[PDB]
RNA sequence: UGGCGAGAGACCGAUAGCGAACAAGUACAGUGAUGGAAAGAUGAAAAGAACUUUGAAAAGAGAGUGAAAAAGUACGUGAAAUUGUUGAAAGGGAAGGGCAUUUGAUCAGACGCCAGCAUCAGUUUUGGUGGCAGGAUAAAUCCAUAGGAAUGUAGCUUGCCUCGGUAAGUAUUAUAGCCUGUGGGAAUACUGCCAGCUGGGACUGAGGACUGCGACGUAAGUCAAGGAUGCUGGCAUAAUGGUUAUAUGCCGCCCGUCUUGAAACACGGACCAAGGAGUCUAACGUCUAUGCGAGUGUUUGGGUGUAAAACCCAUACGCGUAAUGAAAGUGAACGUAGGUUGGGGCCUCGCAAGAGGUGCACAAUCGACCGAUCCUGAUGUCUUCGGAUGGAUUUGAGUAAGAGCAUA
RNA sequence: CUAUUCUCAAACUUUAAAUAUGUAAGAAGUCCUUGUUACUUAAUUGAACGUGGACAUUUGAAUGAAGAGCUUUUAGUGGGCCAUUUUUGGUAAGCAGAACUGGCGAUGCGGGAUGAACCGAACGUAGAGUUAAGGUGCCGGAAUACACGCUCAUCAGACACCA
RNA sequence: CCGAAUGAACUAGCCCUGAAAAUGGAUGGCGCUCAAGCGUGUUACCUAUACUCUACCGUCAGGGUUGAUAUGAUGCCCUGACGAGUAGGCAGGCGUGGAGGUCAGUGACGAAGCCUAGACCGUAAGGUCGGGUCGAACGGCCUCUAGUGCAGAUCUUGGUGGUA
RNA sequence: AUGAAAGUGUGGCCUAUCGAUCCUUUAGUCCCUCGGAAUUUGAGGCUAGAGGUGCCAGAAAAGUUACCACAGGGAUAACUGG
RNA sequence: UUCUUUGCUCCACACAAUAUAGAUGGAUACGAAUAAGGCGUCCUUGUGGCGUCGCUGAACCAUAGCAGGCUAGCAACGGUGCACUUGGCGGAAAGGCCUUGGGUGCUUGCUGGCGAAUUGCAAUGUCAUUUUGCGUGGGGAUAAAUCAUUUGUAUACGACUUAG
């Protein structure tokens, strides 16, 4: 019994969400019976997204929506968010959209509306795209998040330092410059 | 499947898959002779094998 | 962390909590400074046991009080170590333990217990027989035939001589046989195959409406076909079973620890009860949950209150929203916020295979932008200031449609 | 000096293994045209990267694939020891020190009587069957089995590591 | 003279010499001599926690399914593989003192405690019940919290032994 | 620099010949700072060296104990045993 | 061993126990050799002639009947129990071997005549051998030791040797 590999190795992904949240589990519920027998690739996407956790749902901005519809023949499809949908007061121009989101904030969910658009939810959205018909599934920056940037620090990475005060006299003088011993 | 029976005896899933262990049977193809009136000895075979 | 007077508690509950719940800084030790214990509970009420009898007496056995004396001032409950008696069991230089059953005691399941047989399914052991395959289409044996020899067959011959006896040579089958060649038919072994047939045995019976795949028959139906049913008996309780003690076969070094290595002639451990060792905090890394999200955080404080709670709240402030330089400083779009190879998902044509399009995250890469360093050095001008403009195998914990703040 | 001769080399060598070891065996591929460039060229030649076409049944060896890749964080450890083979020091060692691998540590179980390391096999709880190493006189489950030899010891011999 | 095999020189098998240590002594013991020794061959045979089949436990993986279809979607169910372990990690639970909520919980017709070669449940931590003693409180469940579980520390205090 | 040139040359034909922070000192540069605002000394900075740590990733350091002590060690000696 | 009678023993019965190293036809008698014998036969009685036998006890003997009933006989003059007598022989652990006559039972040597069911299709389907005290009714016999005292051939104490 010259085991190949690791025996009794959980398959190390999310089969549920650690959140206890009722709605949540309610709405992967709902995604979970759709991933089954409806047979599209959207409704596995969306099922594993909902698992994910607050780290691995990073907020989409409104301006990176407005972009992802900039694109030429995506330009009418319903905005699958699986997270929050924070707002951008740095973009002016919003078109008339419908986005099914987790969250909206105060400020996202004015300027959505304020566009003309609609604010959906994963189940208000299962009720019209069963198999998501014409939608776009975005994700926000993960590896943007401050603690990334600490991520294999060493020489010679161009990492960040784990550091509390960011001045002169912390982590500059030696192996920082040629002039005190080394560098890096 | 609640139970691998095995083909090779119970008679029905040797009949079940290979519908030809039938004919098998029947025809006795498990004891074929068939001849013969050749017949070919050797020449010099035998003498290098005795030598 | 003082003194006096009050309210409190997710605190401690007599080895705890203050050293002190008690005549506790008391008893007691030391010359002295100082050291410094143990020790709460009968019952509602003493109703604290009148009176009788044994004994010198303490006390005993009665009687009584009591709801209880299995509450007697040795006092609620009264564990274990340890001991007495009774009851039961075992015992040839320890005992204790494991697996299995016997025996004795014992005890729930009152609604089942224990079997025998038949025909089947899964597994597997042990026969008995049948049909084939191949080899040097076994070799052999066997039959025919050719030649030959010896451990020389019958005869032949010479010797001893009982004339029917033996040695020796002769001779190739005769009054026996043998080997080697060639030829001719087979047969059995060895090995192999059979979707051939038939006995003997054991362990298992999981599952639980149907659905499947087959076979069988002219067929309807039947079947050993996706897991055991049918018939019969005895018993209905200590009979099976469990617990327990004991006996018996075999096994079993004493735990904890440091150690390459512990049964160790290495260390701790006589025994028992109770206490007895990763805590809280300030500040932080990761990951996760929650809120809100270009913000976030009410609670230092104010207002309020059913009063340390809850509820409400202004101005700041911390962190984030900008980096880089030692610093004076300067400070993030040529382009669809770039091009390229990937890229989930979505859109189009299609039956599908697929092709084409759009491509988030993320990954590599080439660029662009900000600060620094090295130059370049325009219009100008307080004529030494200003630093446009464009480069550099240089450099940064940077920009490039923000992720963070608060709490756990 | 010449031609012969005997025997040698961790720090000699012409020659030169075995075992280990690098790389390749294709879409980021091949072929045919053509585009910029301040690099290079005598040049209209190149070089790097491309545009546009063309070849997917055999997608360009075998076998496997238990999912492949990616990241964060943090425990213990940092005395080791043993065995076949290569091997240094040493008369040597149950000695000291290396190389590759396998083991013990951290491992029970069957066997070598006993044993950390040897052999065989690695372990949920049971039933049945079959075997490993090892054995089958008796202890002791299992032939006082069969077969050909050898040996007689007033110190027989008897199972690898191993006495 | 006699009357049918010899003469060396070597080579290796099993024995024998070489072969001496202290308690009595070990092919494991007994014993074994055409072996129960040595060499070799052939079968049969015995048995491991290994291998095959089957059951059950658990873990992991891939799936199906409340579709009006009431009884659990964190549920039920299908299929397949796997199971050693110090130091160590992680997960699921068992138990204790308190805390908020709930069962209009139990209780002087007997709470809690203790004793029990009686019983039942649980792989287990443990839980539940019967009998006795006893006499005033205590529990299930959903959550909060911690001075939360002992055999070892020549541990602490108290008590007890064998020696006797 | 050399050479007619191709070219070769960033020390020795190649494999060794050497040294952090702090401190001091030097070279560089019409540099920055000395924070109420000026100038010149003065000091401090920025970029590259040097003065050195041979225990060579770099403490600043003599004995003695037979009067001795504590935490340990069979990781390790003095006796047996193997 | 008592006479309080009722206690001790040996034999017979019934009874209430108590077990089982493990009945389930029979432990069936030369010695000696094994490169030699056994048994039968003969008679110049020997270490003798002539047969025969072995090659396993797979033998031999027992071997029928309600786990063995009740009955009519025929044939034998037998076999075999239970109790009794005769002479004996056995001392290694002889506790057993013979051996008389008798009796009384049975006999499957052979013909008969009834009975058996229902233990329901198996359930050891109970039948052996001990340790026995327990009442019956018969035979028989009618003690010692220890302590206390004493001695010193002995003596730590027990014990030993004495004495009454």
């Amino acid at each position: 019994i010259d085991h190949t590999s690791k025996q009794h190795k959980r398959s190390g992904h999310r089969t549920a969400p650690k959140s206890d949240n009722v709605y949540l589990k309610l709405l992967v519920k709902l995604y979970t019976f759709l991933a089954r027998r409806t047979d599209a690739p959207f409704n596995k996407v969306v099922l594993k997204a909902l698992f994910l956790s607050k780290i691995n749902r990073p907020p989409v901005s409104v301006s990176r929506i407005a972009r992802a519809l900039k694109q030429e023949g995506a330009a009418n499809k319903t905005v699958v968010v699986v997270g929050t949908v924070t707002d951008d007061a740095r973009i002016f121009e919003f078109p008339k959209t419908t986005v099914a989101a987790l969250r909206f904030t105060a400020g996202a969910r004015a300027k959505i509306v304020k566009a003309g658009g609609e604010c959906i939810t994963l189940d208000q959205l299962a009720v019209r795209a069963p198999k998501g018909q014409n939608t776009l599934i975005l994700r926000g920056p993960r590896n943007s998040r401050e603690a990334v940037r600490h991520f294999g620090m060493g020489p010679h990475k161009g990492k960040a330092p784990r550091i509390l005060s960011t001045g002169r006299k912390f982590e500059r003088a030696r192996g920082r410059r040629r002039s005190k011993g080394f560098k890096v | 499947h609640v139970l691998k029976k095995n083909p090779l005896k119970n008679k029905q899933v040797l009949l079940r898959l290979n519908p030809y262990a039938k004919v098998f049977a029947a025809e006795k193809l498990g004891s074929k002779k068939a001849e013969k009136t050749g017949t070919k000895p050797a020449a010099v075979f035998t003498e290098t094998l005795k030598h």
